[PDB]
């Protein structure tokens, strides 16, 4: 009897717990349903300004005559010198620089596969020796490598 | 695996600057005809001020996707902390409806 | 020792393999870049092209919307369902500890 | 942006093209590397994995076997002293099995 007085205590005060939660939890949902809505209302707002300003500018950009294209070459030159330290750099030795870069690249690349194996293998051994002491520790649970 | 780290560094740079000169030789075509040139701006002024505009749109988007992100976040913890509560509850008045 | 070299080598192989799957596996938008390339080639007017793949990219990117939707509804139920396993636990255990 | 932005003009095209023909050649290369001619981005993701698994076998054989180099530093004398040890606890073995 008194055991399930004690329990019926127990749920008077989980019940208080879970109105409380329950209603802390509709808050959050119609909260978020609220940030939901006004970041939608956002995103369209985003899709409206775009999509005018295309129209806007409909009849401006059509007519380009591959004349401002160019520029575009020239922007990519100066991105390149800059971040190739080649001020040097022209167009027509790009090509040399072009083929250098690239066995670099390769080089690179090769080097790091040679690492990846040596690396690939010092973590699998790292790997077992983890796994060992996860066993110990589970078997008998806090312990030092060195006792291991 | 520190030495992996900067060689893996080391080859991100190299790419990126190879795919940076392949850029350079596809363009070199357009710097052929670098001397062409075309009429400019002619409606820029409108169409400056309402990228402005758009621009603060993206800002406030971006800020109300970050508010969203994060008010999921809150909510989910809040329904699994509701989900602990009802999990107890029910095994306390199942413990209790035994007794 | 010479089966060790051997099999050197053939991590070589493996590892030179994978990166390039890997490599792919970045460069996977890239191949939607396809039409990209049609688009550039046109070398005139394309803003209907363009016009239709930004159509087509939003109905992938809504469908993309529902599926994250879904599943992240399943992953929250699942979610709930492991927290409610975690009290009931709790709860059991603790009227084992009582007894 | 590029609708809105067409005065873009074209050049974040012309990188995609430029990714596009490299995203080909990698495609190609790998079919090489892989010799898989049977390929597709759609499914890559498959053969990777699938060679992540064999490259993981390659790696944990590998382990074993630097490990068993490791220990073959040891010298003859520990061969003789073991199988000797072997061989009279158990009778005569052939070193293969003791």
């Amino acid at each position: 009897q008194e055991k399930i007085d004690r329990y019926q205590v127990d749920l008077e005060e989980l019940s208080y717990r879970l109105e409380e939660q329950t209603d802390v939890v509709e808050e959050a949902g119609e909260l978020q349903a609220e940030y939901e809505a006004r970041t939608e209302a956002t995103e369209q707002e985003v899709d409206e300004l775009k999509s005018q300003l295309a129209d806007y500018q409909q009849a401006l950009d059509v007519q380009q005559t591959r004349a401002i294209q160019y520029q575009q070459a020239l922007q990519a030159l100066e991105r390149a010198r800059e971040l190739c330290r080649l001020p040097d750099l022209s167009v027509d030795n790009a090509e040399e620089w072009l083929e250098t870069f690239q066995a670099k690249e390769q080089q690179a690349t090769e080097a790091l596969l040679a690492l990846e194996q040596k690396l690939s293998v010092a973590d699998a051994a790292h790997n077992q020796f983890e796994q060992a002491y996860q066993l110990v520790k589970n078997i008998v649970g806090e312990t030092s490598r060195s006792e291991a | 695996q520190q030495d992996y780290e900067t060689a893996k560094h080391s080859q991100h740079q190299a790419k990126q600057q190879a795919f940076a000169l392949v850029e350079i030789v596809q363009r070199r075509v357009h710097f052929s005809y670098s001397d062409s040139a075309g009429m400019l701006s002619e409606n820029a002024d409108l169409n400056d001020k309402l990228r402005q505009r758009l621009e603060h749109a993206e800002s406030d988007r971006s800020r109300a996707r970050e508010q969203l992100r994060q008010q999921q976040a809150q909510y989910s913890q809040f329904n699994q902390v509701l989900a602990s509560l009802k999990s107890s509850y029910e095994t306390k008045q199942d413990m209790l409806k035994e007794l």
